């Protein structure tokens, strides 16, 4: 809520001050990182908003790398497909979804929800981006 | 005011600072678990729909001295008993407490025979929330398979069981993602007002509630009492006085 | 350093005034030491006792001096001069094989040496082998006392070659029929033992309460130390037959049931792998065990324990033994690691109220606690079977946490024996650990 509430200080504002790639990504990333209550509802929206503004602002690797990341941490999986299959196309890929292995890595999550939900056919695409 | 009463000073300082009356509480040690009536008998029962057994099941077992079968399954449990029984086992009472001694029979009794709140709370403690989206969602996806069923009472029932369903995985998931315990719906401490926001109708309703259940301490701490007939006695009407000092219209 | 001339002298050599008895040996120590004490009692001599079980000072009365491991010297000495006040004639005590290395026993005026058997699966291998010969290098006086052997053993020669050669010399044994003592016919029985043994003087036979060949060595010693003595032969039957239950070594508690209730105080992966398969010898419809792990220590062999036992035995019960500070669950859970189970999974089958079997076809069946296991296992006896508990014995105390609960395993299995039938006459099924009441299902 606290970077929430920023983002609202210039989502609605002026021109100069209207959000752009990296604003979005630090937003989304305050909602995956957080140590309370579902926020998968949040993202969505806030992806939402994203979308709406395509005129303006395009997704980066840094996008899809918290899309995946938030969407394999709450068990939803076939977005989570989508975001990788566009994170595949970038040449850092699962580099970025690495993270150093830290805030308990979801490109190990990614792989490991693909192999309970059985859809190997996509955790072998997974493995080739590695 | 009596020492140790409802308006002692020492419980909620000095009475004559003084300011601090209308803030320090008390609380009341309840010899056996109550459960919170405002998710017990409040439709719909958040405690049956976690539980997923039918709210006149919770009712009996609070209320009608009944007795529930593996309140606990996190640990080894020797018993065909199933779930909730309205008659009271006859080789419960003389045939197993005499095989395994009283001693050592009350060690594992509550295991596997519970009564009253203290079986609800065990069986909220118990519960594996995760085990509880999984099965109600294959559940919930079982039974929009079939689809229509061509019958309006069928599908009646089978609208609410799906949302029964959903209802529960929610407060599932919400459980899980905070802090808050579930078995805490279940209360083994009673919180007592301020002496200044209860000043001399609440009062006999906590006088009520102490009484009884001092009571109901005699009832346990002397030597062998009568068990049965006597502690349920005063361990249903400790369950009515909670009830009433909450929410009475209910 | 050495010392304990005080402890000779204060007690002015009370081990040289009373007749000591030296019996040694890796099994079969304690279960001899009754026999014989209740042998030297049958004869009216009265005797001392410092085994490990108990340290029984003249006939039946007990006492608590520190059976702290081995006592200290000069200590181990001053209840010899304290039996020998009361007027104790005949002394026995194992002789353990670190005591004598220690020098516990220095002035210690041994009469009568008897070695059960060296096994060395209690270190060095020869070392150990000369070390438990001192027992035999007392032995002095060539003339007067005596030397007990076991053929059987292939150390037996090198034994009987320590101390003076001249000394008479009594041999007992199974095989080697040229022995002084051999048994012509033994029968093994669930509930008794019957052997017919030809002593130099003339044939004897015994039928006692001890169970397996294993102790048969006992009691094949028991007559060949009665034969040193030169006692009479009804005599030596009398105190034979008396003997019936040593407290934890393979104890037969026997409420006139039709199956025997064994308590034992193996709790090794050695121990209870001979307990078991010296039981399938006796030839019991099925095997029971009820088997436990100590907290905090020695968590290397908990899954070792429950690979044997599901092995030998038909049905077994894992429990917790001395828990401590430890959770009796996670100790269980070590145990189940042996044959592949987890608690978690164990727990899902009791929800479905079946427990399935084993790959050879035997049953599992754990408890944490402690009480309702051993009475549940009694319950679980058809007749011809055999139950066996383990990792208690004699020691009578239930360590949870740090309080040492009072826990005996005799009264567990008395009780349950006592009580089982009014169990069967209730509609009670207690034939798998899912028990079936009237009210059930």
């Amino acid at each position: 809520e606290v970077a929430y509430a920023t983002f609202e200080n210039m989502e609605y504002g002026e021109d100069f001050m209207k959000p752009d790639t990296e604003t979005y990504n630090w937003v989304i990333q305050a909602y995956t990182r957080a140590d309370s209550y579902d926020r998968v509802q949040d993202v969505a929206e806030l992806l939402g908003m994203m979308v709406e503004d395509y005129k303006r602002v395009q997704p980066n690797v840094k996008t899809h790398a918290l899309l995946v990341e938030c969407f394999t941490k709450y068990c939803v999986v076939k977005e989570a497909i989508r975001h990788f299959r566009a994170l595949k196309n970038f040449e850092g890929g699962t580099k970025v979804l690495h993270n150093a292995g830290n805030f308990e890595d979801p490109l190990s999550l990614y792989l490991r929800a693909l192999c309970r939900e059985g859809r190997i056919v996509e955790l072998i695409d997974a493995l080739d981006a590695m | 005011p009596e020492k140790d009463g409802l308006f002692c000073e020492r419980i909620f300082g000095p009475i004559k600072d003084s300011r601090i009356r209308r803030y320090q509480m008390g609380y009341i040690k309840l010899t056996c678990p109550v459960t919170h009536v405002w998710y017990l008998k409040r439709l719909p029962s958040y405690i049956a729909n976690l539980l997923d057994k039918p709210l006149k099941e919770l009712e009996g077992l609070v209320y009608c001295d009944f007795s529930f079968a593996r309140p606990i399954t996190k640990k080894p449990t020797f018993l065909r008993l199933r779930g909730s029984f309205e008659y009271e086992i006859q080789s419960w009472k003389y045939s197993i407490p005499l095989f395994f001694t009283t001693q050592g029979f009350e060690i594992f009794r509550n295991r596997e025979i519970s009564t009253g709140a203290g079986a609800i709370r065990e069986q909220l403690a118990d519960l594996d929330l995760r085990i509880i989206i999984e099965n109600s969602l294959v559940e919930w996806k079982q039974l929009g398979e079939e689809g229509p069923t061509g019958n309006e009472w069928e599908d009646r029932k089978i609208v609410r069981r799906k949302d029964f369903l959903v209802r529960r995985m929610e407060l599932a998931k919400h459980f899980i993602r905070t802090n808050i315990e579930p078995e805490w719906m279940v209360l083994c401490l009673l919180p007592v007002l301020p002496p200044e926001l209860r000043p001399i109708d609440i009062n006999e309703l906590y006088r009520r509630v102490i009484y009884r259940n001092n009571t109901l301490t005699d009832l346990l701490t002397t030597s062998r009492s009568t068990p049965g007939e006597l502690v349920m006695c005063q361990e249903k009407l400790v369950q009515e006085a909670v009830d009433t000092l909450l929410d009475n219209g209910i | 350093a050495v010392l304990a001339a005080l402890a000779s002298s204060f007690y002015r050599h009370p081990s040289k005034n009373m007749a000591v008895i030296g019996v040694t040996g890796t099994n079969g120590k304690t279960t001899t030491t009754y026999l014989i004490k209740s042998l030297y009692e049958a004869m009216g001599v009265r005797t001392g006792m410092f085994s490990t079980v108990s340290c029984y000072v003249h006939g039946d009365n007990k006492m608590d001096s520190p059976t702290t491991t081995s006592p200290d010297a000069v200590l181990v000495q001053s209840m010899m001069a304290k039996m020998l006040h009361n007027g104790t004639e005949a002394l026995v005590m194992e002789a353990s094989p670190q005591e004598l290395a220690s020098g516990k026993c220095d002035e210690v005026d041994f009469d009568i040496a008897v070695f059960t058997n060296l096994t060395r699966e209690d270190g060095t291998d020869e070392e150990y082998r000369d070390a438990e010969a001192k027992l035999f290098a007392r032995m002095v006086d060539p003339e007067r006392h005596r030397k007990v052997v076991n053929i059987d053993d292939p150390n037996a020669a090198f034994f009987v070659q320590q101390g003076n050669p001249d000394v008479p010399v009594v041999t007992f044994a199974m095989e080697n029929t040229k022995a002084d003592v051999h048994p012509l016919k033994f029968e093994l029985s669930l509930f008794e033992t019957q052997v017919l043994v030809n002593t130099p003087q003339g044939i004897l036979e015994i039928s006692s309460g001890l169970l397996g060949r294993h102790n048969i060595y006992n009691i094949l010693a028991a007559v060949a130390v009665g034969i040193a003595v030169g006692a009479p032969l009804e005599d030596i039957v009398r105190g034979v037959e008396e003997v019936d239950a040593v407290p934890g070594r393979c104890e037969l508690i026997d409420e006139e049931q039709a199956f025997g209730v064994i308590v034992d105080h193996a709790n090794t992966p050695d121990g209870l792998s001979r307990l078991l398969d010296s039981v399938r010898e006796l030839k019991p419809r099925r095997i029971i065990t009820v088997i436990g792990c100590a907290g905090e220590n020695e968590r290397g062999k908990r899954p070792v324990m429950t690979k044997i036992a599901t092995e030998k035995s038909d049905v077994t019960m894992l429990t917790s033994d001395n828990p401590g500070n430890e959770d009796p669950l996670d100790i269980l859970d070590d145990m189940l690691s042996g044959i592949g189970w987890t608690m978690q999974e164990y727990l899902k089958h009791g929800e479905h109220d079946y427990y399935p079997p084993l790959s050879n076809g035997h049953r599992l069946f754990l408890h944490d606690v402690r009480r309702v296991a051993v009475r549940c296992a009694v319950a679980m006896g058809e007749e011809g079977d055999m139950v066996v508990v383990a990792g208690k014995g004699h020691e009578s105390y239930q360590l949870e946490g740090d309080k040492k609960e009072f826990y005996d395993d005799r009264e567990e299995c008395r009780e349950a024996l006592q009580y089982v039938d009014e169990l069967h006459q209730a509609g009670i099924d207690t034939s798998e650990f899912p028990w079936r009441l009237p009210e059930s299902h």
